[PDB]
């Protein structure tokens, strides 16, 4: 169906204890393929995923090059912001960066992003249009200007519609057994009684892929959303992704009960109901 | 693929 | 600054069946800043061989982490995630449930 590449870009200040900490990874939709851990001994963008390995070492020295001026820029950002608040230097603080564009079905560009964020807080953020730009406060203002005046939205725009689209293609197709692949949930039902009165129904959704899913409770057709618990859909390490929502039923009701399951492998909205 | 163009600072 | 507490859940990749390899994933998300503690219990004993994916972070800006490590339930054998955040008065100690 449709796909997407992202870089995301973190960026923690440490006062007092030397360089900030600088983390980038990168996702073709729910699966990461490279990542770079200032941290790391090695000081190179490492493979994440089997079918990005192939890469020769041209690959490998570029990417890692253009990720440390990524991170030598955002170590120069987080004393310009520092700045921008008048905040002291022995606080911590956080940047960080994402981009990257959306494809349709027929692997056509859809939409690009670029955005920044400061503390958890966006800070700047390239619209729609990919022409212009989001400044809640003063300080991302100056950061408009600036940018706009070095034509960084129009640069930008070329990466997200020609590289960036054209090397996501490039990914689906050398790693097409995992990337292109469809996994249905597998489904299935626990019963527990919780006491006397009542039993606990949980709906599962296993090894599927990609994660996007819905999975919702009905009694007699009726939707119980807030009487549901739904858990965060979640990785379960292998590529595959997990989720179950539970219902609370009263001893002799589980009939009046039905799961229903929405997932890209599946044809068809899957029913299902204790009996 | 990064973003190969130089990023202008904040 | 925004303070943003992490989401905690202990399950493991397949399901549980005793004598049977598995892993045991921990998943925080939702948290923020990204300083945290994920420490994986065993029966109290806190796991050395533990291994986490890379920092990223959710369209709203909040990381998230998986933490795993190899091992074989039994019916005796009991598990939890220990966690530690900003966000967190307390470490919040999760106990690994089979059928969550």
């Amino acid at each position: 169906g449709s796909h997407s590449m992202r870089y995301f870009f973190t960026s923690v200040s440490r006062p007092g204890r030397g360089e900030p900490r600088f983390i980038a990874v990168g996702y073709v939709d729910d699966t990461q393929f490279v990542r770079f851990d200032s941290d790391a001994a090695s000081q190179r963008m490492e493979p994440r995923a089997p079918w990005i390995e192939q890469e020769g070492p041209e690959y490998w020295d570029g990417e890692t090059r253009k990720v440390k001026a990524h991170s030598q820029t955002h170590r120069v950002d987080l004393g310009t912001l520092r700045g921008y608040y008048n905040q002291s230097e022995a606080g911590s603080h956080t940047v960080q960066r994402m981009y990257g564009c959306d494809v349709g079905s027929d692997w056509r560009f859809l939409r690009g992003y670029h955005q920044y964020a400061y503390d958890g807080k966006d800070y700047i953020a390239l619209k729609e249009d990919l022409r212009s730009w989001t400044a809640a406060d003063m300080a991302a203002q100056t950061t408009k200007h600036k940018w706009e005046a070095a034509h960084v939205a129009e640069q930008l725009r070329a990466y997200l519609e020609g590289t960036c689209v054209e090397w996501l293609r490039r990914y689906l197709e050398n790693g097409k057994e995992t990337l292109q692949r469809t996994d249905a949930p597998k489904t299935h039902m626990t019963h527990h009684a919780v006491s006397d009165h009542e039993a606990t129904l949980r709906c599962w959704a296993l090894s599927f892929y990609p994660a996007e899913i819905t999975l919702t409770w009905q009694r007699d057709g009726e939707d119980q959303t807030q009487d549901t618990e739904l858990v965060e859909t979640r990785p379960a390490g292998d590529g595959t992704f997990q989720k179950w929502a539970a219902v609370v039923v009263p001893s002799g009701q589980e009939q009046r009960y039905t799961c229903h399951v929405q997932h890209e492998g599946l044809p068809k909205p899957l029913t299902l109901r204790w009996e | 693929r990064l973003y190969q163009n130089p990023t202008t600072y904040i | 600054m925004i303070q943003r507490t992490p989401k905690i859940q202990v399950y493991s990749r397949h399901p549980a069946e005793n004598g049977k390899s598995n892993f045991l994933n921990c998943y925080v998300s939702g948290f923020h800043p990204s300083d945290i503690e994920v420490d994986l219990l065993k029966n109290g004993e806190r796991i050395e061989k533990v291994e986490h994916s890379d920092l990223s972070f959710s369209k709203d800006w909040s990381f998230y982490l998986l933490y795993y490590t190899e091992f074989t339930p039994t019916e005796k054998d009991e598990y939890a995630c220990r966690v530690n955040h900003v966000t967190l008065s307390q470490p919040k100690i999760v106990k690994w449930d089979r059928d969550m």
